[PDB]
């Protein structure tokens, strides 16, 4: 009934996952990168890293490691996607055609289970006999590695501890154990259990539950000869091996908890450690029995996820917010100190929360500005087709909302810096970032320990430079929220509004709001209209030449006097709490978290709101757009995207008041924000153009589509899969299909782009597969959908 | 808190019988103190929920009102003039244990004591 | 009473034919215990055979008690029947509790007298973590979690520390935690009731929201439209919608005569209005602190001997109605004190 198309204009730049091995030969060192459902393979050089072959993946990568089992010369590596598919994979070549192979395919999820806190740990034993994957809380599932486990046959074994902090597999044991850290009222503990494939029950494992610190969270896995498992909280680094016992508190890691490890020593002597402030920090054992731990600081990188090791001190840092970059450590020279050197820097666009097409140069071709990264990894990326380039403007501070004056010709961005409290009675910043660096600096008009400060501030950028001109400073305990730059009223000049809420640990509820206006003339940002509401102003949206604002759950519209101050009009109540706002001519869209769509029209003549439409259905929102008069494209839980249609020819009151759920798929990636336009150069057999950024850095279009169009695409997507292998032996119809932890239901009114622009990818005998009830008749319909984006 | 319940004005089995000396201590004893000003927190149990007194039947374990006393007499209850007597004397004796001298509620009980002895010194023998 | 182990549970959105009891008109509340007494020889034979077949009847929440429409209800099982044959006619005590919620879509009632309702079960449809789709696989170690204004704070920044990835911040998803909301409810629920969270409150978000649909005075419309929720969240926030718009201060006894209200609530004491406030012989009683309020009556004197308050003297002020210990009225001794008269009714008697 909808009937729409989603392609992937930009692949996901996030790192997720990267280990080291030998996958393509057992000669030549592997470096495989995961990013959220792309997979990359990477022959590790002195210069650098050379591409071989970069695969799209059916599935949200997960878990990812290699491992050697008996007889196989070369790394198989071990996958498991979101929708719980575990498969094992190992690369083929010969002459000039690569082609990933699946050895062993299957599905792992239980019809009964709740998904744990920490959700799937992806571990496997060192001897390569078995998988170890804690799904859910109290449930242990082995899966065998075996030559005839092809189907994967899985067991669940019943643990007495449900909140399972970390687990990881043992070094230097006969039989296969897993070491954890649990939480009980008591409070920590870790525990050791023995597996056995016979008896397919726990037994007690080398050593007893013993005492460890109260915010113990990261475990780490010693080979041979020191044995054991590494065990560090917030303040201390633990060791353990039974009776051998071995503690040390350094105050440089109390700064910021590690998240991240790394083995670089095959006997456990050297590791690489990665917190959440971007420090790289140095785990060192000295020496059959460890003498002492030591810990040391070598500089600052990129906050990392997940860290790698390669060869010659090039370490591959994996960020999902930042930058992933190739680092090179000086831990050798006793002349000069630990300096941690970039050498290639890899673009990364997720997390992305505010994006605008804006014609900058070209006034044709759209060319896309996203507030990317956070905290010192907040940075600008305008992007423009080339192939797209990417422009890096740093920040060092979190961005939020963005928006565009061509009359003042710059962007107004809002910024969120951290400071920490002072002694004597203040702040002070970590670091310099935009805000502390601007030319010019502003206040607000006010009224009436070591813990880090949330402080807001109103940034002004060029459109060309892209130089940080003027920086408002917002008051104290004060939140910005929503952020228009639109004439009002019968004023000429443009104004830039924003819609600020008062936020305080006391109360829950922000009970207060300002609705700041800001005017840029002469290279000179001036306070113009303060409007104080009881409230919160989360969005707002100009309604033919009118500010509309919501407070809370009421939906507010203010007029432009010519005194320059907002002034009330009428005030619309709702039942939930308005979040979301969206408008085209007169239909207005409201939204709130828990999913419940509500369609409003202001009706004039009467002088208020008139609610048309609404849909109730529970579910985690986060992102919505409009189509058209009838169509609207929202984004939900566990990354998937719906389409709402009403009817405006409906016979009853009770039809026409009801919203029909017409769009169900799968995306595979989590939107935050949606925006109108192209990127493209301004014949098409696509209705609309709606362009999308995600936390992952996914950038697509959605677009709607005629009655025939659809039939022959959908058509067309059942065939490519029989002739396309899927990477990992799982089902497309499956993968795309809507997915909950309660209800799996099928794909409709969409068409996935990935599946359609591949048919040009593919070799001529499988592109004459599809055609058969006109080969080269087709291309040129899928050459059509690929110039749209 | 738990409210007891009310003392039994009409029982079968303890025995009651229609003397003078009962007939003087509805009609001259009982109506003189009823019409009094402060017997108002008298004319009913004193509720340990409404005035939120938890712990006054902990340590009262007779507790009486003159409410209980009037159905008492009018459904005749009591046998002898002594079983009538030993009703108002516990009445006032419950307040003074639990309320300490100087209180508001203190002055009524006394003030009523007072009429009630000057009646009580005029009790006819039995007929 | 006979006893019953047996939980019967139908399929969601699955459509069951299940009878319903002319006798019960007000609200069913899933897991609300319902004392019945059925003297009807005819309404006895509808229970006689529901032990037999399920235990499970439905009860209607009529939106108009003149014409019996409704468009919602809640099925109740019997856990526990009595059959006592007294002085003559079969009368029987049937004891019932919530179930699942449903949707009425058509109302037949038999030629023998009892009516029958085409009920559609309620998805019951829980929502985990709303973090859950949005936290990285590093920062996942750290959602477990081993003066109560700190641990709040705490608590914030950890679950919701992938914020920052979405528009939204941190503080905005606390509005939308179960865990976070539930505690909004316990600090209401203590100016009303001294019992403490631990035993008297239940765990389970679902099952706490459903105990406080129940006290908290709720007309039939607010009950139906406290039932269309069909998840925690739903039912938490238009909790919370109550405690922030029925505001309306009573006495505890009388529930229609009206003490005091919201804004006459003002701040003497530096810990708020209200407080712990202990007389001579040992009674803790939360004083709330108000300018004006009506229907009360002065009883006896205002004697200064140990009063909570600095220099005023409490009058013994009563209910004019039910007679209850509401509270003082606080009168000030100097002449260079204000207020100089304020009430000091107590929690225990406010509603
Ligand atoms: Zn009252």
């Amino acid at each position: 009934m909808s009937y729409n198309y989603v392609v992937t204009a930009q692949k996901p730049t996030a790192v997720n996952g990267c280990v080291t091995g030998h996958f393509t030969s057992a000669e030549d060192l592997n470096l495989l990168i995961a990013k959220n459902t792309r997979l990359e393979i990477y022959v590790v050089t002195a210069e650098g890293l050379r591409p071989v072959k970069e695969v799209g993946m059916y599935g949200k990568i997960a878990v990812m490691e290699l491992f050697r089992p008996k007889g196989e010369s070369k790394d198989l590596l071990f996958i498991l996607t979101a929708k719980y598919n575990a498969c094992i994979l190992e690369y083929k070549q010969s002459g000039e055609s690569i082609d990933i192979i699946t050895r062993a395919h299957g599905n792992v999820q239980d019809r009964i289970g709740r998904p744990s806190e920490t959700g799937i740990i992806g571990i496997i034993d060192p001897e390569c006999r078995m998988i170890g994957l804690r799904l859910y809380d109290g449930l242990f599932k082995v899966i065998p590695l075996d030559r005839d486990n092809k189907e994967l046959k899985a067991f669940n074994i019943r643990l007495e501890e449900l909140h399972v902090i970390d687990v990881k597999f043992l070094y230097g044991c006969q039989a296969p154990t897993i070491c954890f850290v649990y939480q009980d009222p008591q409070g920590r503990h870790v525990k050791t259990y023995e597996v056995s494939l016979r008896e397919k029950e726990f037994n007690k494992g080398p050593w007893k539950q013993e005492n460890v610190e109260a915010e113990a969270s990261m475990v780490i896995a010693v080979p041979e000869p020191f044995g054991g498992a590494i065990i560090i909280g917030q303040e201390s680094i633990t060791y353990h091996n039974g009776d051998k016992y071995l503690a040390i508190a350094p105050p440089i890691i109390k700064q910021s908890t590690i998240v991240c490890h790394n083995r670089v020593d095959p006997n456990g002597s050297r590791y690489l450690l990665g917190d959440m402030e971007g420090r790289l920090f140095m785990l060192l054992l000295e020496k059959v029995t460890l003498k002492d731990l030591r810990v040391e600081l070598l500089g600052e990188t990129s906050i990392a996820e997940c860290l790698t090791y390669l060869d010659n001190g090039v370490v591959f840092v994996g960020s999902r917010l930042g930058d992933s970059q190739l680092v090179k450590l000086n831990v050798d020279s006793n002349e000069q100190g630990s300096y941690v050197v970039a050498m290639e820097t890899f673009t990364n666009l997720g997390p992305i929360v505010d994006m605008c097409v804006v014609d900058l140069e070209r006034q044709g071709q759209g060319q896309l500005v996203t507030c990317s990264g956070a905290f010192k990894e907040g940075s600008l990326r305008i992007i423009r087709n080339g192939k797209l380039h990417i422009r890096t403007v740093p920040l060092y501070e979190s961005p939020r909302k963005i928006c565009y004056q061509e009359v003042s010709q710059c962007f107004g961005v809002l910024s969120s810096r951290i400071e920490v409290q002072d002694t004597s009675g203040g702040t002070t910043a970590l670091r310099p970032s935009a805000s502390t660096q601007a030319l010019s600096s502003s206040v607000s008009s006010s009224k009436l320990f070591g813990e880090e400060v949330e402080v807001h501030n109103l940034l002004i950028i060029d459109q060309h430079t892209f130089e940080v001109l003027h920086a408002h400073q917002f008051l104290q305990n004060e939140y910005a929220l929503s952020l228009v730059s639109c004439k009002l009223g019968k004023d000429p000049n443009t104004y830039f509004i924003v819609g600020t809420a008062m936020v305080y640990p006391e109360e829950a509820e922000p009970k207060q709001g300002r609705i700041v206006v800001f005017q840029y003339s002469d290279g000179k940002l001036q306070t113009v209209a303060e409007k104080e509401v009881k409230g919160a102003v989360y969005s707002m949206v100009e309604f033919n030449g009118k500010l509309l604002a919501s407070i809370n759950s009421t939906v507010r519209l203010y007029e432009w006097t010519t005194e320059k101050e907002l002034r009330t009009e009428c005030n619309h109540y709702n039942n939930i709490m308005a979040l979301y706002l969206k408008t085209k001519g007169d239909f207005i869209l409201v939204g709130d978290l828990m999913r419940s769509v509500l369609l409003l029209a202001y009706k004039p003549m009467e002088g208020n709101f008139e609610e048309i439409a609404r849909d109730f259905n529970p579910n985690w929102m986060s992102a919505v757009e409009i189509l058209d008069d009838d169509n609207f494209l929202g984004a939900e839980n566990a990354f998937n995207l719906f389409v709402c249609q009403k009817d405006s020819a409906a016979t009853t009151d009770e039809e026409r008041q009801h919203l029909q759920e017409v769009g169900l798929f799968h995306l595979g990636e989590f939107v935050n924000v949606f925006c109108h336009g192209s990127l493209v150069m301004q014949s098409t057999p696509t209705q609309g153009s709606v362009l999308f950024g995600t936390v992952n850095g996914m950038i697509g279009l959605v677009t709607s589509l005629s009655e025939s169009w659809y039939n022959l695409l959908l058509d067309m997507q059942n065939r490519l899969n029989k002739v396309i292998k899927s990477v990992g032996k799982i089902e497309h119809s499956f993968w795309r299909s809507f997915h909950t932890e309660r209800k799996t239901e099928p794909a409709t009114g969409f068409i996935d782009g990935d599946l359609i622009e591949s048919f040009l990818d593919i070799s001529r005998p499988k592109m004459q597969e599809v055609v058969a009830n006109t080969a080269d008749d087709l291309i040129k319909v899928v050459e059509e959908l690929t110039r749209i984006h | 808190s738990m409210n007891p319940p009310p003392p039994e004005t009409s029982n079968p089995n303890k025995p009651k019988r229609q003397t003078n000396q009962l007939q003087y201590l509805l009609r001259v004893v009982l109506k003189t103190l009823w019409k009094h000003q402060f017997a108002w927190p008298f004319q009913q149990p004193v509720d340990a929920v409404k005035l939120n007194l938890p712990d006054y039947y902990k340590i009262i374990k007779t507790p009486m009102d003159m409410g209980t006393i009037k159905k008492r007499l009018e459904n005749n209850y009591y046998w002898n003039a002594q079983e009538c007597i030993q009703d108002f004397n516990t009445m006032f004796t419950n307040c003074y244990i639990y309320n300490k001298p100087g209180d508001d509620i203190v002055l009524m009980a006394e003030a009523l004591e007072k009429l009630f002895l000057q009646k009580i010194n005029e009790l006819p023998t039995e007929e | 009473m006979e006893e019953f182990h047996g939980r019967t549970l139908h399929d969601d959105d699955s459509c069951q034919v299940i009878p319903v009891l002319p006798q019960v008109m007000m609200i069913l509340i899933p897991g609300q215990t319902l004392p019945l007494q059925l003297f009807h020889p005819q309404e006895v034979s509808m229970v006689r055979n529901l032990i037999q077949k399920d235990r499970t009847f439905a009860v209607l929440a009529y939106s108009n008690v003149q014409e019996r429409e409704a468009q919602f209800g809640t099925t109740a099982e019997i856990y526990a029947y009595r059959e006592e044959q007294d002085f003559g006619i079969e009368i029987v005590k049937v004891k019932a509790i919530g179930r699942q919620r449903f949707k009425v879509l058509e109302l037949r009632t038999q030629s023998d007298g009892i009516q029958q309702a085409k009920v559609q079960i309620l998805p019951e449809c829980v929502l985990p973590s709303t973090m859950s789709a949005v936290q990285l696989e590093s920062l996942n170690k750290c959602q477990i979690f081993p003066c109560s204004y700190k641990w709040w704070q705490k608590y914030q920044k950890r679950k919701f520390h992938c914020a920052n990835l979405t528009s939204w911040p941190r503080w905005l998803y606390s509005l939308y935690d179960a865990e976070t909301l539930m505690d909004r409810i316990k600090k209401q629920l203590r100016e009303w009731d001294e019992n403490l969270k631990d035993d008297s409150l239940p765990s389970n978000p679902i099952d706490f929201s459903y105990r406080v649909a129940a006290c908290l005075p709720i007309d039939d419309v607010l009950r139906i439209q406290l039932l269309k929720i069909g998840s925690a969240i739903q039912r938490l926030r238009c909790e919370l919608d109550i405690m922030n718009k029925c505001t309306s201060l009573c006495c505890k006894q009388c529930q229609e005569t009206e003490i005091t209200t919201k804004n006459e609530i003002f701040s003497l004491s530096l810990c708020g209005p209200m407080a712990a406030y202990v007389n001579p012989h040992g009674y803790v009683h939360e004083t709330l602190t108000v300018y004006k309020a009506c229907n009360l009556n002065l009883i006896g004197r205002p004697s200064t001997e140990h009063s909570w308050f600095p220099g005023y003297a409490w009058t013994v002020a009563q209910c004019k109605i039910c007679a209850s210990h509401i509270g003082w009225k606080f009168t000030a001794t100097k002449k260079d004190m204000s207020p100089q008269k304020f009430w000091g009714l107590t929690r225990s008697a406010l509603l």
